[PDB]
């Protein structure tokens, strides 16, 4: 409750102070029009950026989310031990 | 009017050469009882 | 309504984000606590499209960025609560400090 | 204009066709699929020797640039990965899971960081952060049931989510105070004057920039991220990661702040003196060897800041190449703790005590790329260090260079300690490997791609600073087009 | 015995405040992700009252 | 110091510490004056 | 002359030192990998002696093998090296005490394809010290023997070799720091950017930067060279070990502290020199009185001349801060002839516990009835290191009395009393080392002769690394201008760098 707190006095002293140059022309000339012809001239790459990490986000939300229905009991094969989706490294206590 | 050192070290070198390459061949004691064995210093 | 009484608006939001992101005890009161904290960076950030650079809104177009990358972050993030929960029967975050040091 | 995004068009690809065999055939896939990432990462840096000579365009409307340093950079990210998918063919492969969505989110991150390094935007630089930080956190939890990856995934998630959002509001702030602007050469031009929220939008971004790096107020996540997520993806995230989070503190301080640069200069500088100390001597109470490789990174990474803070054509430099060498160090010492970790489990510092009679390339491997990371001679990590104090006392930063080196000392003892456990124990002294060392084959699927991928880096980690000549001139010269 | 127990003390002593230098930083993590995210908040707050003035 | 005082000639008796710290000011002293000594008698 | 010579010599083991895993038959313990390394160790030994007979041209001062290989840019370092005459006494020591300690290092059968690698590469690693005319390159090649000498007393050491080993590394890798601390303080000086050990001389630098240099300096070469405060890590490091790798630490690897402390503290900061240098006598006094009894009152035997190795260092010291040119010609003496002295004593420890186990010095008595010829040569060599003329340990003390009280530097009761106080270690030495003979040779009460020491001999190659190394103690100690000609014009100009200097 310090930290918060402190943080929003300390944003609160950054706001008011500082010379803001707002311009009074009138704004939206159809904004969905100027808003789609940033999609496609200056910001494509992170619009084409968009796709790739929501293909991510698919492929990964899926495989730490769904149920191990396919094979939970699975020794695969061994050197020594692994039990099956768990990294090799056994806990151990030194 | 000095010894120089260089004639009696060239001719120093090549019999101390030839008297290790003899002299490895030589030794005793350290095959037979040896109870140092592998640590050299255990 | 002016710009500077958006931005108290914005920079309190955050400050409630904050403070959810580290008293918060279940697993996902965390997470909508986060999505304080991106919120109040697209109300500074319309905010600052409006008043600032009116005609062409290059604020409103990275507004838009900001609600889809949390819309993959509380995807992904709730994927995670989800992997714990079938592990750990509960959601508890003063329960998993076992990598302690 | 978009051949000079070309680099990362052929990872779209080579991410889509390790996915899509993935669907199509379904595991006896995972035989050839991890091959052909191999030589899309290859044939992502192939293409950049014919970008290395063009005039460093801007492409993309002012979205991107292919200056010389952005082709370095985009180097090391795309190498990290190769040698990534060099480890994992095997590990990934022996936990259960399955081989083509693994590299489908590491070759998501691999293009997250390669667009971080030549982005120009405010927008550009927060999505291919993010990309890079969402396939992170799904790659440290990857392994699903663990209950080591799964605390060690909700750690790095609402630390990372929240750092993402400290940058966000950053980012926020620095659009306002210019009028628009998003791009980062229009920003410096409409700020100067220093004002209080030049300073609150300048440390708001450098809690973002410098959580990827591992500073030592940040640094919280990589101690409890490392042990628990899986190794492979840990082998990334120290140098692949940070190589990105190291290459946006260059394109963002040197191009949005270089009105305020007396103050940048010196945060850094207390993340500087201060991860050199607590990477180094939390390191000497450790146990796990990936907990070990923690807090080395911690602070390895204050060393890759003495060259940042000082400002000059030798001290960026300098902080280049130290990346391009320690590639070669933490990709060989992780290299050998999977290698370690497939033969036996538990892979934790005394259990490697009997070692180099059973498998002497791992320990004759291991030595070259821990010794080297202490900075002894002749390897790689003593030139390395040598031109970070060559740059250090150049211009000032008398004690950054003398904190750098009575800590370069500390960090001897806990590397030498894996060496000393590993070849002065007496066959008599060995816990693990008593006879249980599983007979050595190199022959069983993806053991051999693990084999050449630790030649290949313990012959780059002992001849890279006697070969350093080359690549003293590769890096000097992506040093121009730094202001 | 001024050898072995004095000038060989204080650099006995040299690895004895480093190593329980480490051990008292050790304990600066413990888990409780929540916590490191003060740390995170608490040095943003302190290098914008560090960097103003 | 059981192994420093070994079955021959040594063992005087006083390892004590207490008079570790008098022998070492004593010790430790007498190279101090004569280093003070030095930088003021030879030039 | 075109060929490079010393490029040859430093390159040359440790290109064939990695040769060692792929020498064949491992039948065994190591038969063939220990012919290898000592034939490799001689025939670099021979292209030391042929560089020096034809082409090192001696009474000129300056280096005669003048090779400035261009290796880096953009640091400004090269790859110089070269042979003057505060050098070529040493480098041609260093090639003729380990190829004796590759001969000494006969019953090893612990890791010996990992024993003769490291002897091999830090048989690399001490001639490079002494060769180089740079400074990232001599900070390279002073660090260079830091891994292989935390190995080879770690592996092959007495009981604590673990917390001798890493007691050394920390304390010397802790101490190299000022090397470099100091070798950029220097290079950054002025406009230039030179490394090398030439320009870095004559360059001209002020009194108070000169000061913090050399008391960098100082740190980093007191703890090689053991200046009694700090001079922990030697006993532990020396008295924890095996005879080959000993002779390697005491014979060479204390000589390179003292080696530089004439290149670098003398030559290139005369100023700093003249006003810091009656310290270094009476840390050269205090080194001779305290090594001596600490040596004195030590059970443990080769703990015994481990401290004694640090008092015969005693007179480097002396011999450095006089200003003399019979000072600073009876120190070069000094670090050669003790090299060759403690050699031939560092064998015959490991060469009588290999025999009776023991050390303790307590329950040894009667050793000398047994083993005739072990104790025929290790009185031979305990002489020799009682400053006893007719070999070479009295005539390098000799000159260092004569070279102190004959400088026009020093007033005369600081002269009286250094020269006072130093001849009590022509008392003190006799003192130690003839009850170390006397209660381990001399004496009918044996061991038990059952449960330990159940052997006794002495093998015929043993009786010749003695009498090859007692050869050149005595051929210099009866006439000492077989070296005093190899660097009598180059210390010539070391003291006419410091005379110019003196009132200051």
């Amino acid at each position: 409750a310090v930290v918060s707190l402190g943080v929003f006095a300390l944003l609160t002293k950054m706001i008011l102070q500082t010379p803001w140059q707002l311009s009074s022309v009138p704004p939206t000339p159809d904004s969905i029009t100027t808003i789609g012809q940033h999609f496609f001239s200056d910001f494509l790459l992170p619009f084409e950026l968009a796709s790739v990490l929501l293909l991510m986000a698919l492929i990964g939300a899926v495989v730490l989310a769904r149920r191990e229905l396919v094979l939970e009991p699975e020794p695969i094969l061994g050197e020594e031990v692994v039990p099956p989706l768990e990294l090799p490294e056994r806990p151990r206590e030194p | 009017a000095v010894i120089s050192v260089k004639p009696i070290l060239l001719a120093m070198t090549p019999v101390f050469i030839l008297l290790c390459l003899f002299f490895g061949t030589r030794n005793g004691f350290y095959d037979t009882d040896q109870y140092h064995g592998n640590g050299s210093a255990h | 309504m002016q710009l500077t009484y958006v931005l108290i608006l914005a920079a309190l939001l955050f400050c409630i984000g904050i403070y959810g992101l580290v008293t918060s005890r279940n697993a996902v009161r965390v997470l909508m606590s986060i999505e304080l904290l991106l919120n109040a960076v697209n109300l500074n950030l319309i905010g600052f499209a409006n008043y600032l650079d009116g005609q062409q809104i290059k604020g409103q177009v990275f507004a838009v960025f900001v609600i889809t990358v949390a819309a993959a972050e509380a995807a992904v993030g709730l994927a995670i609560i989800l992997a714990i929960y079938r592990n750990r029967d509960t959601v508890d975050m003063e329960k998993f400090n076992l990598l302690k040091w | 204009n978009a051949g000079t995004i070309l680099p990362e068009t052929i990872l779209i690809v080579t991410l889509l066709v390790v996915l899509l065999a993935d669907l199509i055939q379904g595991r006896q896939a995972d035989r050839w699929t991890p091959y052909f990432a191999i030589v899309g990462l290859g044939g992502a840096i192939a293409t950049m020797i014919p970008l290395w000579t063009q005039p460093a365009t801007i492409s993309f409307f002012g979205s991107f640039i292919s200056d010389h340093l952005s082709l370095f950079f985009r180097g090391l990210i795309a190498l990290s990965a190769l040698g990534t998918i060099l480890m994992s063919i095997r590990y990934v492969e022996q936990t259960g899971s399955s081989l083509g969505e693994f590299m489908t989110i590491l070759l998501t991150a691999t293009v997250g960081g390669m667009f971080i390094a030549g982005a120009q935007e405010l927008v550009f630089i927060f999505v291919a952060l993010e990309t890079l930080s969402i396939a992170s956190y799904l790659l440290t939890g990857y392994t699903k049931r663990d209950s080591r990856s799964n605390e060690a995934a909700l750690k790095y998630l609402l630390i990372g989510a929240a750092s993402s959002a400290i940058f966000l509001y950053g980012s926020s702030l620095l659009y306002g105070l210019s009028g628009g602007h998003t791009q980062l050469p229009a920003i410096a031009q409409a700020l100067s004057s220093e004002s209080l929220g030049l300073v609150v939008a300048l440390v708001f971004v450098i809690a973002g920039i410098s959580f990827k790096i591992s500073a030592v107020p940040f640094h919280q996540w990589t101690p409890d991220v490392y042990e628990g997520a899986p190794t492979p993806v840990v082998a990334f995230l120290s140098v692949g990661s940070k190589a990105a989070g190291f290459a946006l503190a260059i394109r963002f301080l040197t191009l949005a702040f270089p009105s305020v640069t007396d103050q940048w200069q010196l945060i850094f500088t207390v993340l500087a003196i201060l991860s050199m100390i607590l990477g180094n001597v939390v390191a000497l109470a450790q146990t796990s060897m990936k907990r070990m490789l923690a807090y080395s990174s911690i602070g390895q990474a204050g060393f890759v800041m003495i060259g940042f803070v000082v400002g000059t054509e030798a001290g960026y430099a300098s902080m280049l190449f130290y990346l391009l060498v320690y590639l070669f160090m933490n990709l060989g010492a992780f290299t050998c703790v999977i290698l370690f970790s497939l033969r036996t489990g538990t892979d934790q510092i005394s259990e490697y005590a009997g070692l180099y009679q059973k498998d002497p390339l791992l320990t004759l491997g291991l030595s070259l790329c821990l010794l080297s990371l202490g900075g002894i001679p002749p390897l790689a990590g003593f030139f390395g260090k040598i031109y970070l104090f060559w740059a250090g006392w150049q211009a000032g930063a008398y004690g950054l260079v003398l904190l750098g080196l009575l800590t370069s000392v500390i960090s001897i003892y806990y590397y030498i300690r894996v060496v000393k456990m590993m070849v002065v124990k007496e066959p008599q002294e060995m816990s693990e490997a008593v006879r249980n060392y599983p007979e050595v084959s190199w022959s069983s699927f993806g053991l051999r791609p693990l084999q050449v991928g630790l030649v290949m880096t313990v012959i780059a980690t002992s001849l890279a600073g006697i070969l350093a000549n080359p690549l003293f001139n590769l890096v000097n010269t992506a040093v121009w087009d730094v202001p | 015995e001024v050898d072995y127990n004095v000038v060989d003390g204080v650099v006995n002593l040299t690895g004895f405040v480093t190593m329980v230098t480490g051990e008292g930083l050790k304990y600066l993590q413990n888990g409780r992700a929540q916590f490191y995210a003060l740390i995170v908040l608490l040095a943003v707050l302190g290098f914008v009252i560090f960097s103003v003035q | 110091a059981t192994d420093f005082n070994r079955g021959i000639m040594k063992f005087d008796g006083a390892d004590s510490p207490a008079m570790i710290a008098i022998s070492a000011v004593l010790i430790l002293g007498f190279i101090a004056g004569l280093i003070w000594w030095a930088l003021h008698t030879a030039y | 002359s075109t060929f490079p010579w010393l490029t040859t010599i430093i390159l040359f083991p440790i290109v064939a030192a990695l040769a060692i895993p792929f020498i064949p038959d491992p039948t065994g313990k190591g038969r063939p990998i220990r012919w290898y390394a000592l034939a490799v160790g001689l025939i670099d030994f021979a292209l030391i002696v042929y560089a020096f007979t034809n082409f090192y041209d001696l009474n000129t001062p300056g280096m005669q093998l003048w090779e400035s290989y261009d290796w880096i840019p953009e640091i400004g370092l090269r790859w110089s090296v070269g042979a003057d005459g505060l050098s070529m006494p040493l480098i041609l020591l260093t090639g003729f005490i380990t190829t004796l300690a590759i001969l000494a290092a006969w019953p090893v059968t612990l890791k010996p394809r990992l024993f003769y690698f490291l002897m091999l590469a830090m048989y690399g690693g001490q001639i490079a010290v002494f060769a180089v005319q740079d400074m990232l390159v001599f900070f390279l090649a002073w660090e260079l023997e830091l891994i292989p000498v935390y190995l080879l007393l770690a592996i092959w050491g007495g009981h604590k070799r673990q917390y001798a080993a890493t007691k050394f590394i920390l304390y010397t890798a802790g101490s190299s720091l000022f090397i470099l601390v100091a070798g950029l303080a220097m290079a950054f000086y002025g406009d230039t950017v030179s490394f090398d050990m030439q320009t870095l001389a004559a360059k001209d630098y002020a009194l108070g930067f000169q000061l913090l240099v050399y008391a960098g300096f100082l740190v980093a070469y007191g703890v090689k060279l053991p200046i009694v405060p700090l001079h922990t890590w030697l006993p532990d490091a020396h008295g924890e070990a095996t005879a080959p790798v000993h002779m390697l630490l005491a014979g060479i690897l204390l000589k390179m502290g003292g080696y530089a402390l004439i290149r670098m503290n003398v030559d290139m900061l005369p100023a700093a020199h003249a006003k810091f240098a009656p310290v270094l006598v009476i840390l050269g006094v205090v080194n001779i009185i305290y090594a001596a009894l600490t040596s004195y009152a030590q059970r443990n035997l080769k703990r015994k001349i481990a401290y004694s190795s640090i008092s015969h260092i005693g007179f480097v010291l002396i011999g450095i801060a006089s200003f003399t040119n019979l000072g600073m010609s009876g120190a070069v003496l000094q670090m050669v002839s003790h090299g060759l002295i403690g050699a031939s004593l560092f064998f015959l420890v490991g060469a009588t516990y290999d025999r009776t186990h023991t050390l303790i010095l307590e329950e040894m008595g009667g050793v000398g009835q047994k083993m005739k010829k072990i104790f025929a040569m290790f009185t031979a060599c305990s002489l020799a290191s009682l400053a006893l003329p007719g070999m070479s340990g009295f005539v390098a003390e000799l000159m260092v009395f004569i070279g102190f009280a004959t400088s026009d530097a020093y007033s005369l009761p600081f002269r009286v009393i250094v020269v006072f106080l130093a001849a009590v270690g022509v008392i003190l030495t006799p003192i130690y080392l003839l009850s170390m003979l006397r209660e381990i040779f001399y004496g009918p009460e044996n061991k038990e002769l059952v449960e330990h020491e159940a052997l006794v001999d002495a093998e015929p190659r043993e009786v010749f690394i003695i009498a090859c190394l007692l050869v050149p103690i005595i051929g210099i100690g009866l006439y000492p201008k077989l070296l005093t000609q190899i660097y009598d014009a180059t210390t010539g100009q070391v003291i006419a760098r410091a005379r110019e200097v003196l009132p200051t």
